RNA sequence: UAGCGCCGGCCAACUCCGUGCCAGCAGCCGCGGUAAUACGGAGGGCGCGAGCGUUACCCGGAUUCACUGGGCGUAAAGGGCGUGUAGGCGGCCUGGGGCGUCCCAUGUGAAAGACCACGGCUCAACCGUGGGGGAGCGUGGGAUACGCUCAGGCUAGACGGUGGGAGAGGGUGGUGGAAUUCCCGGAGUAGCGGUGAAAUGCGCAGAUACCGGGAGGAACGCCGAUGGCGAAGGCAGCCACCUGGUCCACCCGUGACGCUGAGGCGCGAAAGCGUGGGGAGCAAACCGGAUUACCCGGGUAGUCCACGCCCUAAACGAUGCGCGCUAGGUCUCUGGGUCUCCUGGGGGCCGAAGCUAACGCGUUAAGCGCGCCGCCUGGGGAGUACGGCCGCAAGGC
């Protein structure tokens, strides 16, 4: 069955973004849609919407990419090169406020679930709290 | 439209063939045929035409390469009725990557060309007159209109991208713009500006050609 | 007072003599049989210097036990296959608790050591004085996103219902024909049979060909498939009964009831074995013949059945199970619909992206992910020895 809905979803983006799709569908959650907000504010995503699937709630995702690239091989650069899954089931990683990593020198961002929602590493930094490790993107 | 749709431009091949990536120009499937898209295909041919008179009137060459059994009269045709050189007979590995090697066999070309329109072939017995003869013949069957190209083009006209993928992946290499007249089966990838049409069925190939190398003339 | 090591590559330092697989050097690769930068001695050079080498031990290099940071198709590594206990893990929407989790204050975290700063020995080692840092654990307070728990709901997972479908899936009885071998007859003449060629062998007690009647055992010719069923091992005549699994349609009921699974329990080709039956044909061992100085003629256990053991394989897809996402083309088996076509499930062949040391895999992944389990850590010695468990034994773990 299905055990993790959020690596679930990051395997998705990555499969659909890898094929340069221009749509991607994941089923809805309020978790999801956070960390589709979170994404879209860092510009890794075109954006997203509540769509309805044959009587189901759906989100759908809007993937962006760069521009058409020259000589052999033209497909455009990603946007998001990679995106991996931090804490898993069976395997809960958590982090203070002094052991937030900072991903790529800051070229990257990494996902926290805090007390006080759902931050980034900076926003997480700036506020002073720490929490469940979910994802680093780059 | 109203030009395209009685040339059979619309026309593609049949489902056994077609290419997932060309989805975005079929328009529908009947009796178990693919429709192209005409309209799609107009700003498409719209695009690759301002493209086209702007290389035009910047002075630059296109390279027409068409090398289908049908395809060879009217690329040839097209192609003399112009500045543009042209390759119909078959396409060479190498004629870009390796232009500096083609280039010599010019050379010999236009020298051989030049010595059997000259008075010292008195000597030589005729054995190696028929030698050069047939060494000429055969210069002469491939390297026509390939010897208008003092220098790499600036474009690269392909009527079947798949059947000259050769051309087309040449092309890439030396980041030379790629026109292509594709179709169902075709990778819309490889093609920089590209008419979705009809290879097949003489008379896209004929119109197509010929409208552009009326926009180039005009473009002069 | 200037010594010690080294000069083939790692690794910085090259020539001349003695040497001729001898004397010897060596951490590895290796150097030495008359032209050795590798051996011994000189000259020169390099590195360190009152030290320079050697041996022993630890860490690193070793991502070579991999949490950071590995792998199991062919390199060592997927259990022979199921069911399942403990355990591990776990859909969508709200609410209460604040156990994990995060934050703040505070107590502790002795001194010395580590770090920073400033000073005392003429410098330094050494030492002194201040300042922080500090994994962890108490104590008080705060937060609720994600885990946990509790309460109330939802149908997308799972199960049931209803109406159909295909199938060598299994067990128990019954019986259909074609062979093969014997028995009983009728006719039959000299061979039959066998081989690369032959021999052994059978036949005048009349063989082999052939006609009829009878007995007995074993296996199911065409259909037949690159087909189907099953969790594996496996399953082909036909008929009937008792049963296992599975697919589609209606979306009708339930509300997460799920996945995996250390031990346990069960199944497990063929060959063996105990206790009784049966024995047509084939055939280990064995008796013969012969040639190329394997092959033909006979034949025992065994192959057949009932009960009980044995538990092994190239038990292979050399690929553990479950779920989700990622172009298609083509051939098949089986359903449903509005039937050139759509839509499910199963089995093959090419091949996008991708992956791989490569071969190749590729919607039946060896791709991208998650959960659980089982194994691998150079080759032999060795699946050996000892010990334990299971078998009548051979043997198995």
């Amino acid at each position: 069955m299905l055990t993790d809905p959020i690596a679930d979803m990051l395997t998705r983006i990555r499969n659909a973004t890898r094929v340069y799709k221009e749509s991607t569908d994941v089923p809805a959650s309020r978790f999801k849609e956070e960390i589709l907000r979170i994404l879209a504010r860092e510009g890794f995503i075109k954006g997203y919407e509540r769509v309805d699937v044959d009587g189901k709630p759906y989100l759908r995702v809007y993937l962006k990419y760069g521009p058409r690239r020259q000589g052999p091989d033209p497909r455009p650069e990603q946007v998001i090169h990679h995106i991996r899954r931090i804490s898993k089931p069976g395997r809960r990683v958590y982090v203070g406020v002094k052991e937030i990593p900072r991903v790529r020198r800051g070229l990257g961002i990494a996902i926290l679930s805090t007390s006080k929602g759902v931050l980034t590493d900076r926003e997480a930094r700036k506020l002073g709290v720490g929490g469940e490790l979910i994802c680093e993107v780059w | 439209v109203k030009e395209l749709l009685e040339a059979g431009v619309h026309f593609g091949h049949e489902r056994k063939r077609w290419n997932p990536k060309f989805a975005r120009y079929i328009y529908a499937e009947r009796n178990g045929i693919h429709i192209i898209d005409l309209q799609k295909t107009m700003e498409e041919l719209e695009r690759t035409f301002r493209f086209i008179e702007d290389l035009a009137m910047r002075g630059g060459t296109i390279l027409f390469v068409g090398t289908k059994k049908q395809a060879q009269d009217i690329v040839r045709m097209e192609a003399e009725r112009a500045g543009m050189p042209y390759v119909n007979q078959r396409w060479l590995g190498g004629m870009l990557t390796n232009f500096k090697t083609i280039s010599q066999r010019v050379h010999r070309l236009e020298e051989l060309e030049a010595l059997f329109a000259s008075p010292e072939i008195e000597e030589r017995p005729k054995k190696e007159q028929v030698r050069l003869k047939h060494e000429l013949e055969r210069l002469q069957k491939y390297l026509s209109g390939f010897r208008l190209l003092k220098r790499l083009p600036d474009a690269i006209f392909v009527v079947d991208p798949t059947k000259e993928a050769i051309a087309v992946r040449e092309a890439r290499k030396l980041f030379i713009p790629v026109i292509a007249l594709a179709d169902t089966d075709s990778d819309p990838d490889l093609v920089d500006y590209i008419i979705p049409g009809n290879d097949d069925a003489i008379r896209s190939i004929q119109l197509i050609l010929s409208r552009a190398v009326d926009l180039i003339i005009q473009a002069r």
